[PDB]
C-alpha cells in the first residue's frame, strides 16, 4: 500500500510546458477515472483546498507502544523519524510506510527535533536537557547538555550558525552550533516557556509561555534585549510558529484559539481561529501553500485552516484519537502526518477524485 | 560572471486578441498581442490579414481592453502588465509609434494583504457604453477608472470590505442594458477542490455590483448563491436580450434578475456533484473546462472547446425576451485557441500559443454555419526539447567554409498542433552552375524576347554580353557596345525595349539590334525605371529623358535650381501608392545635407528634410550619402520603403500617410546590420521564387523581404563572404531564382532551396505531426532525428494493487459521458533529407508509459577509430496512478543502416535497440559522462556502464526528491530538482565514487540547467518558474559560501519567458561559447559572456538609455530585467535595450556618448561586436 508522488510530478512536467498557468488548467472532473490528472501542489498554486488532507493512509505503531511528541521529515522527504517517550528514533519509510530502522537517541522523551536548512544536521533535545547532533545518516555526533530542566522546543538562524533551546526553566538560551556555546541566555519571561521559532530573514526569536503576564516576547538573538512584549491569549501558548515569508505570526493556545499576527504591526491583531472544542495543541504551516495550515488539538480535532476564510476549509473532529502534539508536512505539500498522546501516528493524504467520502473520518 | 543577453528570435503565440479603431475611427483593426509584444492587424482581399504596426515591451502583457475615450478620434488600449500596473495607449499620428497617455502604479506593500507570492493575474475589463473601466488587482482590490484631460482620479473598492465576503473571484464582467455601469462578479465564499465533493457540494456564487461614480458608492443588486462548485468564465449577452451565461466544466447556465435560473447539464457528471436544478441537453456530450467564447451579433454565441472544436449555441428567445431552451451543432474543428474575436460580420480570429493562430470565415448552410480556413499566422509554439541539427543538401561549392554549418529543429506546438519547426537563419543557396570571370565589376540582366535574355557585364575597360536560354554562351555581335564600361543596362517601356548606358553615350536598344544613340562630366550613375529615365554626371548635373511613340527617348533638361550639388538619385512609380499631393517620382540628395522628393512630369518640390544624412527617426515636411533607393514591396505594391547608405551605416525608412505636400512621413526600422566606377548596393527584385524585395549587396548580404503579410523581413547570407553584386535570373535550366558574384570573382548560377518558408522571421519549414512533440535528438551517425510523441486515446481501464498483482478496473458509467484521456507514446525516425517520417520504424511502448527524457547519449565502445558512439537513450516509466509503485525503463536505441525496400529510398535507416530493461523505480534523466550512462532512479543518481550487452552499475549519490534535469561536461555532473535547486556533482573514475562537491541552498524551482562556459570560468546556467536566469559558480576561496558547499549565483536577469532548452556553440572570445536558448513563449535568445572592461563600458550606457528614452507604455527597462520581483546580483546586460543605441540618429548618438564620458565610435565597436560574433544558425 503506497503513496506515490511520482505520476503527479510526471503529469506536472508534461502540463507545464504548454500550461501557462491554472486559468489554462484542464480541469479534474470528479470520477474515480481522472486518476492521472493529479498534479503536486506546486501546480494548482491558487485553490490551495487542494492540500485539505482529508484522505486516511496507515497508521504507524511502534512494538514498544510509546506515546510519541515529534514527528520531523527528512529534508529530501525520504523516510519520517519519529521521536517517542522512550528516546527511540523510529525511522518509518516514505511512499511504502512499512518499517527502516529503530534507533535509541536519548535517555529522556524527546521534546524537540529540528532539521537544519540543509541536509546535513538534526538538532534533537530531550526531557533530561541533552542536545545532540546527528547527521543525515543518523550516525550521534557531539552533544552537549543545554538545560538543567527539560528543553521544550529548538529553531533556528537563516543558516546554520545558531539554535536556540527553550526550557521549563523560562531560559531561552541562544547557542553557537560548531563551538557548542551559549551565546546569551534572555531571561524576563515570567514562567518556563514551550515554544521559539526563529525569523527566516531578520533574526526574531519569539517564544511562548505559560505566564499570564508576560505570555509572547520577542528576542534579539545579538543584542539579548527584549525587542516586544505581546499579550494575545488568556493563558499557556502552545506553539508559535511563522511562515517562510516572514510577515506573519501565528500563535496557538489552550484557550481554544489560534491567532494570527503581523509582527510589524503588534497593537493590533488579524483574525482569529475558533473551532476547536478542546485545547489548540500543535500547529504546522503547509510549505507551498502560503496561508494554509494543519491544527492539532488536544482531543484529537484535527483542522485544517486558511488566512482569509473564517470558519475552517474542514478537518476531522473527534477522528483521531488520542491528543495530537506535533504535525510535519512532507517536502511536497501533499501528505501530512500527526503525532498522537497515544502510542500511533497516522499518515494523511489528499482525497481522490470522484470518491464517496462515506468513511468513519468524514461522513 | 559578465554576460550579455541578446535577443535572435521575437516570440510568437499569441494570447490577447480584440477588435478595435486603433488606426482611426472609420476602418476597424485586428489588435493582437502576446508575451510582451503588440500587433496590429488589416484585412486584404483571397482574404489575407496584412500587418500594420508592431510594438515591443519591456514587461509581458497581462491584459488588455479596448475603450474609446471621450471626444478621442481613436478608440485607446487598455494594457495591464504584471504587479498591478495599468497603462493606457494610443496610436500616435505625426510621429508612428504610440503615444501612452496614462500609467497607474498599484502595487502597494499594503495591497497584497500580507501574501508575499502574487497567484492572481490583474484584469481589464470595460464598459459597453465607455463610461468606466474595472482592474481586479491581487484577486482583493477593484481599481475604477472614470470616464468624462479625459481621465477621473481613480478609487480603490475593497472586495471584502463588500457584502457576502467575495473572498475567491473568479471571473468578472460589465453588464448591459443598465444606465449605471453594473459590474457583474463570479466567486466563491467557501472554496472546495473537484475531488472533494461531498462535504462541499456546490459553492459559486453571483454579485453584480453596481458603481456609482458620482457618489463612489457601490450597493449590491441580484444575488445568486447556489451556482454548480466549478464555474469557468461568464459572457454579459448583448443588449436585446441581456443578462449572463456562466460556463462550467460540466454545465451551462443562463442567468437574468427576474427570470428564474435557467441551466442545462451537458455530460451524466453532475449526478452526485451539484444539486442545481439542471435538466438534459439533448444529443450533446462535451464539457466546458476550458473554452473561449464570443457571441455573434445577439442570441448565437461561437464556442471554441479544448481539442478545437467549434459549437454555435442559439439562445432559444420567447417573445418576451425570455430564454426558454440552448441549441447546439458540431461545426468544424480548429486551433486550440486562447482567444476568440468576432472582426467584420462573417470573420472569426482563433488567438493560439500553441498552433497557427488562423482566421475563419462564416457563412450560413441551405441558422446552421459552416467555417472557411483563410490565411494562418505562422507560430513556433511552446518550444519543449529542441536539438541542433545539420543540413543535408549544402551545395559543394561551399563545402569548405571552416564554420559549422547547422540548424536547429524544435518541437513546437501541442496536442493536434503538435509539430516539429526545422529553424534556421541565414539564407544557404543552390548552386547549379558557377563561373570564373575576373575583372568584371557591375552585372545586369534584361529581359529580351518572361525570362532573362541578356546578361550584361561591365569591365574596367570593356563590357560583356551573354546570351541566355537552353545554353548559356558568350555573345559576339552587335548591339551593346563593347568598347567601354557600362553604368546601367536595363528594360525600358514593359520589357520590350532594352536601355544602356555608357559614359559617351546612351544607347536604346530591342534585343540584339540597336535602335539609335544619343551623346551626352562622366555619368556615374543612372535610374531606368518606369518610362522615364534620369542621368547624373560627377559634376551634379541631371538630365531626363522619356519615351515618345512615333518609340524614342527624347530629352527634357529638368528646371532645377542647384545651390548645392546632387549627390545621389532614385525613381520611384505607385502602383498601389500612398502619395497622393500610378505616379512617378524623383528622389533627390544635394550634397548640403538635405532630402528632395520631385514630382515627376513638372519638378516641383514637393517634400523636404532640412537634415537628412543625420538619420532622424520620423522625418518631415520643410553625412556622404552613398546610394538611395525608394521601393515598394507587399501586396499589389502597396508600401514603399527608402533605403539610404550614409558612412557605412545602413538606414532604412517605412512610409505611412499623414496629413500642397506629400501626405506621408517616413519612420525608422531597426537592423542588425552594419555595412563595414560606381557600384549600386540596393538592388531591387521582383518575384524570386515569387519573393519580392531588395538584395542588399556589402561585407554582409541581407535579403530584404516583404510578403503579402505586410511584415518586413531581413534574412542574412553569410557562406560565400561578401557579395559584389547581383541580379535577378529567370532561365530555363535554372528557375526563378538569383545571381551574384563572389568576392573572388566567381558568378553563381542560384536559386532558392524550396523547402524552407521565407515568410517567418527565421526561414522556417513547419512540419505537422498531429500528435504532441516531447523530445528531439539528432543522431551525429547517419544522421536522422529521433522523436518521442503522444496521442489521446480514451481511457478504459483503472489499475491497482492488491497485495499479489495488479488488478484492472474497467470504467463502465452511462452512455452520456466523457471519458478520460490516456496518452500513448510512441518513438517516432524523422529523416531531413524529406521531412517525411521514415517508414517501419517506431518504437510503441507500453500501455501506460511515459517517456521522461530523450537525449543523444555519446556511450563509449571497443568498435570505432574514438570510444564513443553516439547512442540514442531514452529514460520512461509507468503513470498508473498514485495507489501503484512507479517502475520505469531505460531504453537505449541505435539507428543502423540497412539495405533499402524498393521504391522506398527513406527506408534505409532502422532502430536496433540495444537495451530495454525495467529499472527498480522511476527513470527521469540520462547523461553521459567520458561514456558513462549517468540515471537518475528516484532519490538515487546511477551512473552505468554499457558492456556488449548489459549495463553494469559502478556508482551513485543519495539525491533530492524528483532530478528532472542533469547535464554534464568533464566528469562534472549538474542535476536539478524540481522543488529545491541545483546540485552538481564530480565522478573521479579510478575509484568508482561519485560524490556531491556543491549545491544551492536556496529552495528554488528549477525549469532547466546549461552550462555558461567563459575561458576558465564555468557558469551554471539555471532557468527558474518566475521567468528568470540565474548564473550560479563553485567558488570555493570565497567567504561568503561556505567552503566547498554552497553555490553563489552571480548574474541575475528576468527574461520574460520560460526556458527549457539550451545549446552551447562555439564561437564564430578565445574560448568564450555562447549558450544559446529558445524561450517557452516562442523566441530565441542568447548568452554571451563578456570581459569585465568591456561591460562596465556598456552598463553606464544601459543607465543613460533607461533613463533619457521615452519607453513604450511608459514602463521601466531596469525593473523589468531585476530578478523574480515581477538580493539581486545583476550581471546581465540588456541587449534589446543597447539595441536601442543604434536607432537613435547620429546627433543624439553623440549625445549620449559626451554625457557619460566616451565617443561613438568606440560603442559601436563595442556593440556590433556582439552581433558579429552572434551570427550562427
Amino acid at each position: 500500500k503506497t503513496i506515490d508522488y511520482n505520476p503527479s510530478v510526471i503529469k506536472y512536467l508534461e502540463n507545464r510546458i504548454w500550461q501557462r498557468d491554472q486559468r489554462d488548467m484542464r480541469a479534474i472532473q470528479p470520477d474515480a477515472g481522472y486518476y492521472n490528472d493529479l498534479v503536486p501542489p506546486i501546480g494548482m498554486l491558487n485553490n490551495p483546498m487542494n492540500a485539505v488532507t482529508t484522505k486516511f493512509v496507515r497508521t504507524s505503531t511502534n512494538k514498544v507502544k510509546c506515546p510519541v511528541f515529534v514527528v520531523r521529515w527528512t529534508p529530501e522527504g525520504r523516510r519520517l523519524v519519529t521521536g517517542a517517550s522512550s528516546g527511540e528514533f523510529t525511522l518509518w519509510n516514505g511512499l511504502t510506510f512499512n518499517f527502516e530502522t529503530i534507533l535509541q537517541a536519548h535517555d529522556s522523551p524527546v521534546r524537540a527535533m529540528t532539521w537544519s536548512h540543509n541536509d546535513m544536521w538534526m538538532l534533537t533535545a530531550d526531557h533530561g536537557g541533552y542536545v545532540k547532533y546527528w547527521q543525515s545518516n543518523m550516525n550521534n555526533v557531539k552533544m552537549f547538555q543545554a538545560h538543567k530542566e527539560a528543553i521544550r522546543e529548538a529553531s533556528f538562524s537563516p543558516t546554520d550558525n545558531k539554535f536556540a533551546t527553550c526550557s521549563d526553566d523560562g531560559t531561552v538560551r541562544i547557542w553557537d552550533f560548531l563551538r557548542c556555546h551559549e551565546e546569551r541566555i534572555l531571561r524576563g519571561h515570567g514562567a518556563d516557556v514551550k515554544c521559539v521559532d526563529w525569523h527566516p530573514t531578520k533574526g526574531l526569536v519569539v517564544s511562548g509561555s505559560k505566564d499570564s503576564q508576560q505570555p509572547i516576547k520577542f528576542w534579539d538573538p545579538k543584542t539579548g534585549q527584549s525587542l516586544a512584549t505581546l499579550h494575545a491569549h488568556k493563558n499557556t501558548v502552545m506553539e508559535v510558529k511563522l511562515n517562510l515569508n516572514g510577515n506573519w505570526l501565528l500563535t496557538a493556545s489552550r484557550d481554544h484559539l489560534c491567532k494570527l499576527f503581523d509582527i510589524r504591526n503588534l497593537k493590533e491583531e488579524l483574525q482569529v481561529f475558533r473551532g476547536h472544542k478542546k485545547e489548540a495543541t500543535a500547529v504546522a504551516w503547509h510549505p507551498v501553500h502560503e496561508g494554509l495550515f494543519a491544527s492539532g488539538g488536544s482531543d484529537g480535532s484535527l483542522l485544517f485552516w486558511h488566512v482569509g476564510v473564517e470558519k475552517e476549509v474542514g478537518g476531522m473532529e473527534m477522528a483521531h484519537e488520542g491528543m495530537i502534539w506535533s504535525l510535519a508536512w512532507h517536502p511536497l505539500g501533499h501528505i501530512l502526518c500527526s503525532g498522537s498522546n497515544d502510542h500511533t501516528s497516522k499518515f494523511w493524504t489528499r482525497n481522490r477524485p470522484g470518491d464517496k467520502m462515506r468513511d468513519r473520518y468524514n461522513l | 560572471m559578465y554576460a550579455v543577453y541578446k535577443q535572435a528570435h521575437p516570440p510568437t503565440g499569441l494570447e490577447f486578441s480584440m477588435y478595435c479603431n486603433f488606426f482611426n475611427n472609420s476602418e476597424r483593426n485586428l489588435v493582437v498581442a502576446g508575451t510582451s509584444q503588440l500587433y496590429v492587424y488589416r484585412l486584404n482581399r483571397r482574404e489575407k490579414l496584412e500587418l500594420a504596426a508592431s510594438f515591443s515591451f519591456f514587461g509581458n502583457v497581462m491584459s488588455m481592453a479596448s475603450v474609446q475615450l471621450a471626444g478621442a478620434k481613436r478608440d485607446a488600449l487598455l494594457l495591464s502588465f504584471k504587479d498591478a500596473k495599468l497603462s493606457v495607449v494610443e496610436y500616435d499620428p505625426g510621429t508612428h509609434d504610440l503615444k501612452t497617455l496614462s500609467l497607474h502604479y498599484f502595487e502597494e506593500p499594503e495591497l497584497r494583504d500580507g501574501f508575499v507570492q502574487n497567484v492572481h493575474t490583474p484584469r481589464v475589463r470595460v464598459d459597453p457604453d465607455g463610461r468606466c473601466a474595472a482592474m481586479l488587482v491581487y484577486g482583493t482590490r477593484l481599481v475604477v477608472l472614470p470616464f468624462r484631460s479625459s481621465f477621473l482620479p481613480s478609487y480603490i473598492i475593497d472586495v471584502r470590505a463588500l457584502d457576502e465576503k467575495l473572498l475567491n473571484i473568479i471571473d468578472l464582467q460589465f453588464l448591459h442594458g443598465y444606465y449605471e455601469p453594473t459590474l457583474l462578479i463570479l466567486f466563491e465564499p467557501n472554496q472546495t477542490w473537484p475531488g472533494r465533493v461531498a462535504v462541499r457540494q456546490d459553492t459559486c456564487s453571483i454579485v453584480a455590483i453596481s458603481l456609482n461614480i458620482t457618489q463612489k458608492v457601490h450597493p449590491v443588486i441580484w444575488s445568486l448563491t447556489s451556482l454548480p462548485f466549478d464555474c469557468t468564465q461568464a459572457l454579459a449577452v448583448p443588449k436585446p436580450i441581456g443578462g449572463v451565461v456562466v460556463f462550467a466544466v460540466n454545465s451551462l447556465l443562463y442567468l437574468n434578475q427576474s427570470v428564474p435560473p435557467y441551466g442545462v447539464a451537458l455530460n451524466s457528471l453532475t449526478t452526485g456533484t451539484t444539486a442545481f436544478p439542471l435538466r438534459t441537453q439533448e444529443g450533446v456530450r462535451i464539457t466546458l473546462d476550458c473554452a473561449q467564447a464570443t457571441f455573434i451579433s445577439y442570441d448565437k454565441m461561437v464556442i471554441s472547446l479544448k481539442g478545437g472544436e467549434i459549437y454555435v449555441l442559439t439562445l432559444i428567445t420567447d417573445g418576451m425576451r425570455s430564454v426558454r431552451a440552448f441549441h447546439f451543432d458540431k461545426a468544424a474543428a480548429s486551433v486550440l485557441t486562447t482567444s476568440m474575436v468576432t472582426m467584420e460580420p462573417g470573420y472569426l480570429f482563433l488567438g493560439s500559443r500553441l498552433g497557427n493562430s488562423l482566421l475563419l470565415k462564416y457563412t450560413e448552410k441551405l441558422a446552421t454555419y459552416s467555417f472557411e480556413v483563410c490565411d494562418s499566422i505562422l507560430n513556433i509554439g511552446p518550444c519543449a526539447n529542441a536539438a541542433v541539427g545539420e543540413p543535408a543538401f549544402l551545395s559543394e561549392e561551399f563545402q569548405n567554409s571552416p564554420e559549422p554549418d547547422l540548424e536547429i529543429v524544435v518541437c513546437s506546438g501541442h496536442g493536434k498542433n503538435g509539430a516539429l519547426s526545422v529553424l534556421q537563419k541565414s539564407i544557404r543557396p543552390q548552386v547549379v552552375t558557377t563561373f570564373e570571370l575576373p575583372g568584371c565589376y557591375d552585372m545586369w540582366t534584361v529581359i529580351a524576347p518572361r525570362r532573362h535574355g541578356f546578361l550584361i557585364l561591365s569591365r574596367e575597360d570593356s563590357t560583356m554580353i551573354l546570351q541566355t536560354g537552353q545554353e548559356i554562351m558568350e555573345l559576339d555581335t552587335s548591339g551593346f557596345a563593347t568598347q567601354g564600361p557600362t553604368v546601367f543596362a536595363g528594360n525600358i517601356g514593359d520589357n520590350r525595349y532594352i536601355v544602356q548606358v555608357s559614359p559617351l553615350g546612351i544607347r536604346l536598344l530591342e534585343g540584339v539590334n540597336q535602335l539609335h544613340f544619343i551623346p551626352v562630366a562622366p555619368i556615374v550613375q543612372c535610374a531606368v525605371a518606369d518610362p522615364y529615365v534620369v542621368i547624373m554626371s560627377a559634376e551634379g548635373h541631371v538630365t531626363m529623358f522619356l519615351l515618345k511613340s512615333d518609340h524614342r527617348l527624347a530629352l527634357h533638361k529638368p528646371p532645377l535650381h542647384h545651390q548645392s550639388k546632387v549627390i545621389t538619385l532614385c525613381l520611384y512609380r505607385d502602383l498601389s501608392g500612398m502619395f497622393t499631393t500610378p505616379t512617378h517620382w524623383c528622389l533627390l540628395v544635394r550634397e548640403n545635407g538635405t532630402m528632395e522628393i520631385y514630382q515627376l512630369p513638372d519638378w516641383r518640390l514637393v517634400f523636404l528634410v532640412k537634415n537628412f544624412p543625420v538619420g532622424q527617426r520620423v522625418l518631415v515636411d520643410s553625412p556622404l550619402v552613398k546610394e538611395v533607393l525608394l521601393v515598394a514591396l507587399g501586396s499589389r505594391q502597396s508600401r514603399p520603403y527608402l533605403l539610404v547608405h550614409v558612412d557605412q551605416e545602413l538606414l532604412i525608412y517605412e512610409a505611412f500617410p499623414h496629413d500642397g505636400n506629400l501626405k506621408v512621413r517616413f519612420k525608422k526600422v531597426p537592423h542588425n546590420i552594419n555595412f563595414r566606377g560606381r557600384v549600386a548596393r540596393f538592388r531591387y527584385f521582383e518575384d524570386i521564387y515569387g519573393y519580392s524585395g531588395v538584395f542588399i549587396c556589402g561585407p554582409s548580404p541581407h535579403w530584404l523581404l516583404v510578403t503579402g503579410r505586410g511584415a518586413l523581413r531581413l534574412h542574412p547570407m553569410a557562406i560565400d563572404g561578401p557579395v559584389d553584386s547581383f541580379a535577378p535570373f529567370h532561365n530555363v535550366n535554372c528557375p526563378r531564382g538569383f545571381l551574384y558574384f563572389n568576392r573572388q570573382g566567381e558568378l553563381r548560377i542560384s536559386v532558392l532551396p524550396a523547402y524552407l518558408s521565407y515568410d517567418a522571421p527565421w526561414p522556417v519549414r513547419k512540419i505537422p505531426l498531429r500528435c504532441t512533440a516531447h523530445y528531439v535528438a539528432y543522431h551525429v551517425e547517419s544522421k536522422v532525428y529521433a522523436v518521442a510523441t503522444s496521442t489521446n486515446t480514451p481511457c478504459a481501464r483503472i489499475p491497482r494493487m492488491t497485495g499479489e498483482e495488479k488488478e484492472f478496473e474497467t470504467i463502465e458509467r452511462d452512455e452520456r459521458y466523457i471519458h478520460p484521456q490516456q496518452e500513448a507514446f510512441s518513438i517516432q525516425l524523422i529523416s531531413p533529407v524529406s521531412w517525411e517520417a521514415i517508414p517501419n520504424a517506431r518504437i510503441e511502448l507500453q500501455e501506460w508509459e511515459h517517456v521522461t527524457c530523450m537525449k543523444t547519449v555519446s556511450l563509449r565502445s571497443e568498435e570505432t577509430v574514438s570510444g564513443l558512439k553516439g547512442y540514442v537513450a531514452a529514460g520512461t516509466c509507468l503513470m498508473q496512478g498514485e495507489e501503484v509503485t512507479c517502475r520505469g525503463r531505460i531504453l537505449i536505441m541505435d539507428v543502423i543502416e540497412v539495405v533499402p525496400e524498393p521504391g522506398q529510398p527513406l527506408t534505409k535507416n532502422k532502430f536496433k535497440v540495444l537495451y530495454e530493461k525495467e529499472q527498480k523505480g522511476p527513470v527521469t534523466a540520462l547523461c553521459h559522462c567520458n561514456g558513462h550512462l549517468v540515471s537518475a532512479i528516484g532519490q538515487k543518481i546511477f551512473l552505468w556502464s554499457l558492456r556488449a550487452s548489459e549495463l553494469t552499475g559502478m556508482a551513485f549519490i543519495d539525491t533530492q526528491l524528483y532530478i528532472h534535469q542533469m547535464i554534464s561536461v568533464k566528469n562534472f555532473i549538474l542535476a536539478a530538482d524540481v522543488m529545491k535547486s541545483i546540485s552538481l556533482l564530480r565522478y573521479q573514475e579510478e575509484s568508482k565514487t561519485l560524490s556531491l562537491v556543491s549545491r544551492d541552498a536556496k529552495p528554488l524551482e528549477v525549469y532547466s540547467v546549461d552550462f555558461m562556459v567563459d575561458n576558465a570560468q564555468l557558469g551554471f546556467l539555471v532557468s527558474d518558474r518566475d521567468r528568470n536566469l540565474m548564473v550560479y559558480m563553485y567558488l570555493p576561496e570565497a567567504k561568503e559560501s561556505f567552503g566547498g558547499m554552497r553555490l553563489l549565483r552571480r548574474a541575475d536577469f528576468h527574461v520574460g519567458a520560460h526556458v527549457n532548452t539550451f545549446w552551447r556553440t562555439p564561437c564564430r572570445w578565445e574560448n568564450k561559447h555562447i549558450t544559446w536558448f529558445a524561450t517557452l513563449d516562442g523566441g530565441i535568445g542568447l548568452l554571451l559572456p563578456m570581459q569585465e572592461k568591456t561591460y562596465r563600458r556598456l552598463l553606464m550606457l544601459q543607465n543613460a538609455l533607461t533613463t533619457m528614452l521615452p519607453h513604450h507604455a511608459g514602463l521601466n527597462p531596469r525593473a523589468f530585467r531585476m530578478l523574480h520581483v515581477d538580493n539581486a546580483v545583476r550581471n546581465v546586460l540588456d541587449g534589446e535595450l543597447l539595441n536601442r543605441y543604434l536607432y537613435l540618429s547620429t546627433m543624439e548618438r553623440s549625445e549620449l556618448a559626451k554625457k557619460i564620458g566616451t565617443t561613438p565610435d568606440i560603442i559601436l565597436d563595442d556593440l556590433l561586436e556582439t552581433d558579429r560574433v552572434t551570427a550562427h544558425f
